[PDB]
C-alpha cells in the first residue's frame, strides 16, 4: 500500500467544495441577525432546544456507527460493514424525522419562509442541511446495494470509505448549525 | 542517420520534429488532386477487391526486375497491383501479385499503361497516375 | 445496393438510401416552407424563420449534391 | 505528496490570516461592525484548504515516496497495472439530461417536475454507480 | 387423496375427449424468453381488464340524452340540466361504492391498451417481425391500433361532458361534415341530424361496448392464433437457428410467468386507478353547445389528430360555388397514416426486393434505414402530440401559443429529417461499436504502464487468439456481444449468507460450486447443440 486512492482525495475535495457552499449559507444566515435590533431569535419564534439535543447525539453516534461500519470494510468484512451501515441509515432516516418534526411545530406556531428574515435564514440552512442528508442516506442505500451485487472487492470497501466521509461532513456541518442557531443565536 | 531532431524512444518508435512553419509532408502535388488520387486508389482497391499502389522513383536498368524488387514492400504483395513510373526514365511497368492472377487485369495492365502514358504526353503525372489506377481498377473484378 | 466497408452490417438489413429520394426530400420541404409563407397571418418574424430554414435546407441539399458531382463523395 | 500538502498549508495559513486581519479591520473602523459576510466567506476558505492540506498531510506522513516525488527516477519504476477507468459510458448524459429536467422544474417552480427530475436523477445515478458491478444475468 | 383423484378425471377426460397428443403438444411449445416478447401480454392483458371493469361499468350506466335535472348528492351540481348519462356516470361516480374506483380503473386500463399497442408495434416494427410470413399479422395489428383508438373516443366521450361533447363536435361532427359531396349524408347519418342530436350517445354505447369490441376480441383472436401456429420468431443467437425456437416449454415455465405478469399489470392499473384521478366529470360539468373551456384535448393517443388540426396552415379551396374545408386535410391526412401503417410490409417489400422466409429478427442496429424510418415517425408522432397540448406547455413552460405553433409548423418538417439522419448515423455507429469489440475484445477497463512508459488497456479476446498474443477476428452473428466484464462472471460472488449474517462457509463452498457446474453444464450444452446443428 504505496499510493494514494484518489476516490477518497477526489471525495475531500469535494466536502472542502460543499463546506464553501454552507459558507454561504452561514454569510446568509449572519447577517440578518446583525439586523435583529436586541431580538434574535425574534418573536414569536420559540426555539425548542428539547428536541433540538435529541437528533444531534442520534447523528453524533450515527456518525460512530459509520466509523465504526468502516473499520468492517477495511477487513474485508463485508456483513459487519452491511450492519453498522444500515445502523447509521436508520440512525439518519430517524435524524431527517426529528427534523420534520421541529419544522411542523416551527410552522404551526407561525415560523415560516415567507414570514420573518429569522424564519427564512433557519428554514434555508437548516433544509438545505436536511437536503444533504437525504442524499447520504441515499448514497448508503446505493452503496449497501452495490455490496450486495458482486464480491466485496477492495473497492466496494473504498467506496464504503469514501461515503463515510460524505456523513462525517455533514455531522461535522449540523455540529456547526446547531452551535451557531441554538447555543450562538 | 537520424535528422535534426529525431530520437530513437525507449519503445523503437522514432520521434522526429519539424522547424516552426515547416511541413512534414512536402509532395510536389497540389493536395486535391493528391486527394484525387488517394479517393481512386481507395474505392479501385475496394471494387477490385486487390490492393493497388503507385510508386513514382528511379528504376534503373531491367525496370521489370526493379518494380519486382519494389512490391514485395506492399503490404500484401501478392494481392496487389503496383504501377511503377520512373519519369526520368519514362518508363511504366504495371506488376501483379498470384492472387491477382486471371481476374480480369491481364487486358487491364496493357490499357493501364497505355491510359497513363496518354494522360503523361500532355504532362500531367498525377493525372496520368489517377487514369491509370482507374482504369486497372475497372479492368480487375473482385475474386 | 451499399457495401460493408461504410455499413458494417449491411448484409444483415436494409441500410442504403437512395440519394435522389433525399435531395427531392429536401427540397419539397423547402418549397413547403416557403408555401407557409402565404396564409391568414400578419406577423412577419415567421417568414424570416420559414426563410431562413428553406436557406439552410437548399444549401444543404446543393451542397450535397455539387459534392456528389464532382466526387468528392464516392 | 509533501508538496501538495504543503501548497494547502501555505494556502491555508495566508486564508486565516485574511480573514483574522478583515474582521479585526472591520470589527473598528466599519459602519456595522463586523461585516459578517466577507468574513464568513474568508474563514471557511479557510477552513477549505486546512481540510484538503490536512487530510493530504494525514495521507503523506503514513505513505512511503511514490517514483513521482522522486527526482532521478527511472519509467520502469512505475510498470505495473494502474488502478480502473471507465471506457467508456451513457450514463453520464441522462445524469445530466436528468439534472437539467430538475433544474428546470424548479426554475418555473413546477413541483411534479421537480418531483421527476429528481426521481430521474436518482435512477440515473443508480445505473452510473452500478454501471461495473451488475453481474450476469442469472436466468 | 388429490393424486387419485387427478388420475381418475386425467382418465375419464382421455376416454371421453382423447386430447392427451393435442394438450401435451399444447405443453411443449417453445416460447423465446426475451423480455420484449412480453410487450404484447401487456396489451392483452389490459384489454382483460377493459372486459371486465367494462361489463361493471354496463350495470349502472345509462346511455341518454334526454334531458334531466340532476338532484343527487354532488352540491356544486344540484339543480343543474345535464343529460341521463352524464346523470348516471356522476351516479357511477358517488352514489355507487367502487363506482369511481372502477372509472378510474376502466380508463387507466384504457390508457395502458394504446401505450402498449404503440410499445409493441415499436418493437414489431424495429425488428423487423412484420416480414414473411407475418404480414398478415402486421395488417391485423394495425387494424387492431386502429379500433383501440376509435374505441378509446367513443368511450370517454360516452359520459355527456363538457370536454368530451368539445370533441365530439370538433372531430365527429366538424370533420365529418366538411367532406366534400357525401360529408353532410355522412354527418346526418350518424348523428341522426344536426350535430346536437338525440340518437348519439345510445349510438356510441352500442358501437362502444359491443360492436368494437366484439370485433377487437375477434382480430385479437385471430392475432393470438396465428402467433401460436406461425410460431413466434427470435433473436439470433448461440442456438438459435432458423429452423428451431430455443427457450422454455409452456408447462410450467411460461405459463407461470405468463400469469404472474397478468397479476403484476393488474396489480400496477389498481394501483393507479386507487392513487392518481383520470377524468374527473363533475368539474368539467355537463356539455353545453354555447360554452368551452381552455384545456380542450383528447386521450393522449387521439392528440396528434388534434394537432395535425392545430398546425396545418389554413388553406382551403372553394371551387364552382362549393367549399373545400381545412379540416379535409384533417380527414386525409388521418388516412394517409393509417393507409401507411397498414401497407408497411409491402412496401419495404417493394423497396428492398426481399421476400424471403424469415425468423431469426433483426436487431435495429442492422437495420439503419428503417430504424431512421421508424424514428423520424415517432418523433412526427410526438411533435403532433405535444402542438395538441401547446396551449398546456405555453401557459407552464412561459411560451408564446403562437411561437409554439410556428415551432410546430416548421418543425413537424425540419425535425423529423434531422432525426432521419441522427437515427442512421447512430445504428451505423452501433454497428461499428460492434465490429470493434469483435476485432479488439471487450475494453476490461483495467490500464497498466509497461516498463518503457506504453499505456496499454487490458482487452478480453472473446474467442481464439493468435500465437503471441491478439484476438482472432470474429464474425458478426447477429446477436449482442458483452461489453462490460462484469457481465462476464467476473467478481460476481459475495457471501452466501443472509444480508446481515452469513451462513456457514461450507454452504457457501457447495453453492458456489453448484452454480459454477450448473452454469458450466448450461453452456456446454447449447455448444453441444450448436454444434451439432453446424
Ligand atoms: C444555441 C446553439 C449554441 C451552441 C449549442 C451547441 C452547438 C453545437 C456545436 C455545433 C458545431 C458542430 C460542428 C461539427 C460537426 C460534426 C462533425 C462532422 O462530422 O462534420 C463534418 C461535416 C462534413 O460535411 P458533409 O460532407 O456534408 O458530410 C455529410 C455526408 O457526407 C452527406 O450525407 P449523405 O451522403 O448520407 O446524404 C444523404 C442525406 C442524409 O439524409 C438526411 O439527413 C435527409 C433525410 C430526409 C428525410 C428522408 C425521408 C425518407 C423517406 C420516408 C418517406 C417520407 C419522406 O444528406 C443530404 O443529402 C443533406 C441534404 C438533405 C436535407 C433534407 C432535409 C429536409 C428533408 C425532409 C423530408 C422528410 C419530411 C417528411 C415529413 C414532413 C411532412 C409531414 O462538415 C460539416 O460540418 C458541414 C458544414 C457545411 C455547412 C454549409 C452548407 C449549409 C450552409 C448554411 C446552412
Ligand atoms: C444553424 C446553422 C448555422 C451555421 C450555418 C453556416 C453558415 C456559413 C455559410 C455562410 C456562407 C458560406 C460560403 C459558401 C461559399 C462557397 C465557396 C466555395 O467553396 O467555392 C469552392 C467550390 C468549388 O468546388 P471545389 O473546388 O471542387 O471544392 C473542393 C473542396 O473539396 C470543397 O469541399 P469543402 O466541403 O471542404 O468546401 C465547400 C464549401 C462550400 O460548400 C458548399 O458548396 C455549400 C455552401 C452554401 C452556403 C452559401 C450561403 C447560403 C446559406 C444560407 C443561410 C441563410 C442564413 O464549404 C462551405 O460550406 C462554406 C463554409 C461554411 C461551413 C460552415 C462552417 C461551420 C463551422 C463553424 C460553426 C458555426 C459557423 C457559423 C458562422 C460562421 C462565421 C462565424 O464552390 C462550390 O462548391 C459552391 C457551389 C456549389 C453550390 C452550393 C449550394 C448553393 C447554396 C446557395 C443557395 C442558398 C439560397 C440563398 C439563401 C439566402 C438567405 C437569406
Ligand atoms: C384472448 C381471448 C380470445 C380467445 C383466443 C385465445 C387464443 C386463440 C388460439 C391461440 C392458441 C391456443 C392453443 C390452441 O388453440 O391449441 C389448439 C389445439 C389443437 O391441437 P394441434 O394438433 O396442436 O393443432 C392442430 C393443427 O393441425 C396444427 O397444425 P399446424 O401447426 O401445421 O397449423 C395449421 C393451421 C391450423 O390452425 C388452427 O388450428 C386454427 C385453430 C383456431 C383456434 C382459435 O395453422 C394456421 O393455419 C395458422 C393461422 C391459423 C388462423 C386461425 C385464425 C382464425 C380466427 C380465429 C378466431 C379467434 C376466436 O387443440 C387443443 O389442444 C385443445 C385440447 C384441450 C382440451 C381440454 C380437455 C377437453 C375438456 C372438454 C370438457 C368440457 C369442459
Ligand atoms: C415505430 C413506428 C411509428 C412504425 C410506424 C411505421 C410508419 C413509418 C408509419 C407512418 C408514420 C406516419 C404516417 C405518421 C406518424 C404518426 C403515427 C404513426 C401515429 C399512430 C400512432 C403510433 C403508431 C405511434 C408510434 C408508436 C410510439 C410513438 C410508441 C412510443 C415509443 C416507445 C417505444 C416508447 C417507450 C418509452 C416509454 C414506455 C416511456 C418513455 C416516457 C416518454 C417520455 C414517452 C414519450 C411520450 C409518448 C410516447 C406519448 O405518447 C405522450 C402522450 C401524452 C403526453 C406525453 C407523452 C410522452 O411523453
Ligand atoms: C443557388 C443554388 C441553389 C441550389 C438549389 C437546389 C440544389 C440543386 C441540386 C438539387 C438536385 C435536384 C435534381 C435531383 O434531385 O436529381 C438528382 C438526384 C440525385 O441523383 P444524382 O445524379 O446521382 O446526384 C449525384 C450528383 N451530384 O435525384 C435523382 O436523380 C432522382 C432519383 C429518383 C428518386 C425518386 C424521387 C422520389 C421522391 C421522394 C419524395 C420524398
Ligand atoms: C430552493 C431553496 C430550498 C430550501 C430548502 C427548504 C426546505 C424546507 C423548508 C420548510 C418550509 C417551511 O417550513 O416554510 C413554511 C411554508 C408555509 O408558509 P405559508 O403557506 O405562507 O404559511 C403557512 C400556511 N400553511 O412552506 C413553504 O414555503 C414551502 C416551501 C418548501 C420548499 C421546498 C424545497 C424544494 C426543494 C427544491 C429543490 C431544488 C433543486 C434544484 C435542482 C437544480
Ligand atoms: C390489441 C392489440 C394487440 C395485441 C393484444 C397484441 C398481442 C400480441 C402478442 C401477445 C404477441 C406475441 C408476444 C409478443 O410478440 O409480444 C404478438 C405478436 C405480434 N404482433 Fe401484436 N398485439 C397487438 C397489436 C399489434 C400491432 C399494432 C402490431 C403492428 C402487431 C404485430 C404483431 C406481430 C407481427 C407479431 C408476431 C411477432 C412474432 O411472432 O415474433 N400487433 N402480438
Ligand atoms: C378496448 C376496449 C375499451 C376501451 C379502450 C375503452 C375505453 C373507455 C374509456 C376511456 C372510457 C371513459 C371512462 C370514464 O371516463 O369514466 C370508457 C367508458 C365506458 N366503457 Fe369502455 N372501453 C373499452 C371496452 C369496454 C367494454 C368491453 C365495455 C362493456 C362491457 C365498456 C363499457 C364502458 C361504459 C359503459 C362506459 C361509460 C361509463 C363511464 O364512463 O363511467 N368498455 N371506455
Ligand atoms: C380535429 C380533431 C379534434 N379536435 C379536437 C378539439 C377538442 C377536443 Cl376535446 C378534441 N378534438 C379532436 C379529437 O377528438 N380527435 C380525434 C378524432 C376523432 C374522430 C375523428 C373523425 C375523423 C373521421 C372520424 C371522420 N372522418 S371521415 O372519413 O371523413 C367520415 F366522414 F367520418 F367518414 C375521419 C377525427 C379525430
Ligand atoms: C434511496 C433511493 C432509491 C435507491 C434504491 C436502489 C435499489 C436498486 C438496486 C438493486 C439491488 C440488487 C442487488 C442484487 C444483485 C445480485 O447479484
Amino acid at each position: 500500500l504505496n499510493r494514494p486512492n484518489m476516490v477518497s482525495v477526489g471525495t475531500i475535495v469535494w466536502l472542502s467544495s460543499e463546506l464553501m457552499f454552507f459558507a454561504g449559507l452561514f454569510a446568509m444566515y449572519f447577517t440578518a441577525r446583525a439586523q435583529a435590533g436586541g431580538a434574535w431569535p425574534p418573536e414569536p419564534t420559540e426555539l425548542n432546544l428539547a428536541l433540538a439535543v435529541p437528533v444531534t447525539l442520534v447523528l453524533i453516534a450515527s456518525s460512530f456507527t459509520c466509523q465504526m461500519g468502516v473499520f468492517a470494510a477495511e477487513r474485508g468484512d463485508v456483513f459487519g460493514l452491511r450492519r453498522w451501515y444500515v445502523i447509521t441509515f436508520l440512525m439518519g432516516l430517524f435524524f431527517v424525522l426529528g427534523q420534520g418534526y421541529e419544522y411542523i411545530h416551527l410552522v404551526e406556531h407561525g415560523t415560516t419562509i415567507p414570514g420573518s428574515a429569522y424564519g427564512s435564514v433557519f428554514y434555508l440552512a437548516t433544509g438545505f442541511h436536511g437536503l444533504h442528508v437525504i442524499g447520504g442516506l441515499v448514497a448508503f442505500v446505493l452503496l449497501l446495494a452495490r455490496t450486495k451485487m458482486s464480491k466485496f472487492t477492495p473497492a466496494q470497501a473504498t467506496a464504503a470509505i469514501v461515503v463515510s466521509y460524505y456523513w462525517h461532513f455533514v455531522d461535522i456541518v449540523w455540529i456547526a448549525l446547531f452551535a451557531t442557531i441554538y447555543f450562538v443565536r | 542517420d537520424l535528422p535534426y531532431g529525431s530520437a530513437l524512444t525507449s519503445s523503437g518508435r522514432i520521434s522526429a520534429v519539424t522547424e516552426p512553419g515547416e511541413l512534414s509532408v512536402h509532395y510536389p502535388f497540389p493536395t486535391m488532386d493528391l486527394v484525387v488520387l488517394d479517393d481512386a486508389l481507395k474505392y479501385g482497391s475496394r471494387a477490385a477487391k486487390a490492393r493497388f499502389a503507385v510508386y513514382i522513383g528511379p528504376l534503373g536498368a531491367d525496370t521489370a526486375a526493379t518494380a519486382r524488387e519494389i512490391l514485395a514492400n506492399v503490404p500484401t504483395p501478392e494481392n496487389a497491383v503496383l504501377l511503377a513510373v520512373s519519369p526520368d526514365q519514362r518508363a511504366i511497368e504495371v506488376v501483379y501479385g498470384a492472387d491477382v492472377k486471371g481476374r480480369g487485369i491481364e487486358s487491364a495492365a496493357p490499357l493501364g499503361v497505355s491510359a497513363a502514358a496518354a494522360s503523361f504526353k500532355e504532362g500531367n503525372l498525377i493525372d496520368g497516375l489517377i487514369s491509370a489506377v482507374r482504369v486497372m481498377s475497372a479492368g480487375v473484378s473482385p475474386a | 445496393g451499399v457495401d460493408v466497408e461504410d455499413v458494417p452490417s449491411a448484409e444483415w438489413g436494409w441500410s442504403h438510401m437512395p440519394i435522389g429520394v433525399m435531395h427531392i426530400g429536401g427540397l419539397l420541404s423547402a418549397a413547403f416552407l416557403l408555401v407557409m409563407m402565404r396564409g391568414n397571418h400578419v406577423g412577419h418574424v415567421e417568414d424570416w424563420f420559414l426563410i431562413g430554414f428553406a436557406a439552410v435546407i437548399v444549401a444543404l441539399v446543393g451542397r450535397n449534391w455539387w459534392l456528389r458531382r464532382r466526387g468528392w463523395i464516392r | 505528496m509533501h508538496i501538495e500538502a504543503r501548497l494547502f498549508e501555505i494556502l491555508t495559513a495566508f486564508f486565516a490570516l485574511a480573514a483574522v486581519v478583515y474582521a479585526v479591520l472591520t470589527a473598528m473602523f466599519a459602519t456595522g461592525g463586523v461585516e459578517w459576510a466577507g468574513t464568513t466567506a474568508l474563514v471557511l476558505t479557510t477552513g477549505l484548504t486546512l481540510i484538503t492540506g490536512t487530510f493530504f498531510r494525514f495521507v503523506a506522513r503514513r505513505l512511503d515516496t511514490r517514483p513521482e516525488d522522486y527526482e532521478d527516477a527511472e519509467i520502469s519504476d512505475g510498470a505495473g497495472e494502474l488502478g480502473f477507468f471507465a471506457p467508456h459510458s451513457w450514463w453520464p448524459i441522462l445524469i445530466s439530461l436528468s439534472f437539467s429536467t430538475a433544474a428546470v422544474g424548479a426554475a418555473l417552480w413546477l413541483p411534479w417536475l421537480i418531483a421527476a427530475g429528481v426521481a430521474f436523477v436518482i435512477t440515473s445515478v443508480c445505473g452510473l454507480v452500478f454501471e461495473y458491478y451488475w453481474g450476469p444475468e442469472k436466468h | 387423496d388429490f393424486a387419485k383423484l387427478a388420475a381418475a378425471q386425467g382418465d375419464a377426460i382421455d376416454s371421453r375427449y382423447h386430447p392427451s397428443a393435442a394438450v401435451r403438444r399444447q405443453l411443449n411449445k417453445v416460447f423465446p424468453t426475451h423480455w420484449s416478447f412480453l410487450l404484447g401480454e401487456i396489451a392483452l392483458y389490459s384489454f382483460i381488464i377493459l372486459l371486465l371493469t367494462g361489463v361493471w361499468l354496463t350495470l349502472f350506466f345509462d346511455p341518454s340524452m334526454a334531458h334531466v335535472t340532476y338532484d343527487g348528492v354532488y352540491q356544486p351540481l344540484r339543480g343543474v340540466q345535464m343529460s341521463r348519462a352524464y346523470e348516471t356516470a356522476l351516479d357511477i361516480s358517488f352514489e355507487v361504492r367502487g363506482g369511481l374506483f372502477v372509472r378510474q380503473v376502466h380508463h387507466w386500463a384504457a390508457l395502458m391498451f394504446a401505450a402498449s399497442i404503440m410499445v409493441h408495434l415499436a418493437r414489431i416494427f424495429f425488428t423487423g417481425a412484420f416480414r414473411r410470413p407475418r404480414e398478415a399479422n402486421w395488417v391485423i395489428g394495425s387494424l387492431l391500433l386502429i379500433l383501440a383508438m376509435f374505441e378509446g373516443y367513443f368511450g370517454y366521450s360516452l359520459p355527456d361532458d363538457l370536454l368530451s361533447g368539445t370533441g365530439i363536435r370538433a372531430a365527429l361532427s366538424g370533420i365529418t361534415m366538411g367532406m366534400p359531396v357525401i360529408g353532410t349524408w355522412l354527418h346526418w347519418a350518424l348523428f341522426g341530424g344536426d350535430f346536437p342530436g338525440e340518437i348519439l350517445i345510445p349510438r356510441l354505447y352500442a358501437l362502444h361496448i359491443l360492436l368494437i369490441p366484439g370485433i377487437i376480441l375477434a382480430l385479437i383472436g385471430a392475432h393470438l392464433a396465428l402467433v401460436w401456429f406461425q410460431k413466434h420468431t427470435q433473436f439470433p443467437g448461440p442456438g438459435r437457428t432458423e429452423t428451431n425456437v430455443v427457450g422454455v416449454r409452456v408447462m410450467p415455465v411460461f405459463a407461470v410467468k405468463s400469469g404472474a405478469f397478468f397479476a403484476m399489470i393488474t396489480g400496477v392499473l389498481g394501483l393507479m386507478g386507487g392513487l392518481l384521478t383520470i377524468n374527473p366529470i363533475w368539474n368539467l360539468g355537463p356539455y353545453k353547445p354555447s360554452q368551452v373551456s381552455a384545456g380542450s384535448q383528447p386521450d393522449f393517443y387521439m392528440m396528434w389528430t388534434e394537432g395535425l388540426a392545430r398546425l396545418w396552415p389554413a388553406w382551403e379551396f372553394y371551387p364552382f360555388g362549393h367549399t373545400i374545408p381545412q379540416g379535409v386535410w384533417v380527414a386525409v391526412g388521418m388516412g394517409l397514416v393509417f393507409a401507411l401503417l397498414i401497407a408497411y410490409p409491402f412496401i419495404e417489400k417493394k423497396v428492398t426486393g426481399d421476400d424471403a422466409h424469415h425468423n431469426l429478427l433483426q436487431r435495429p442496429r442492422d437495420v439503419p434505414v428503417r430504424t431512421a424510418i421508424g424514428s423520424m415517425a415517432i418523433a412526427l408522432y410526438l411533435l403532433l402530440t405535444f402542438a395538441c397540448m401547446n396551449d398546456i406547455i405555453a401557459l407552464k413552460f412561459h411560451i408564446s401559443l403562437n411561437a409554439t405553433t410556428w415551432i410546430g409548423r416548421i418543425g413537424m418538417v425540419v425535425l423529423p429529417a434531422i432525426v432521419y439522419f441522427v437515427a442512421y448515423r447512430w445504428a451505423i455507429s452501433l454497428q461499428r461499436s460492434d465490429r470493434e469489440v469483435l476485432e479488439h475484445g471487450v475494453e476490461t477497463g483495467i490500464i497498466k504502464r509497461l516498463p518503457h512508459g506504453a499505456y496499454v488497456e487490458l482487452h478480453q479476446p472473446l474467442g481464439p487468439v493468435d500465437e503471441h498474443g491478439h484476438p482472432i477476428p470474429l464474425e458478426y452473428a447477429g446477436a449482442p456481444l458483452p461489453k462490460r466484464m462484469n457481465k462476464l462472471g467476473s467478481g460476481g460472488a459475495p457471501g452466501t449468507g443472509s444480508f446481515l449474517f452469513p451462513d456457514p462457509a461450507v454452504e457457501h463452498e457447495a453453492l458456489t460450486e453448484a452454480a459454477h457446474a450448473s452454469e458450466h453444464k448450461s453452456l456446454t450444452a447449447l455448444k453441444e447443440h450448436q454444434d451439432r446443428i453446424h
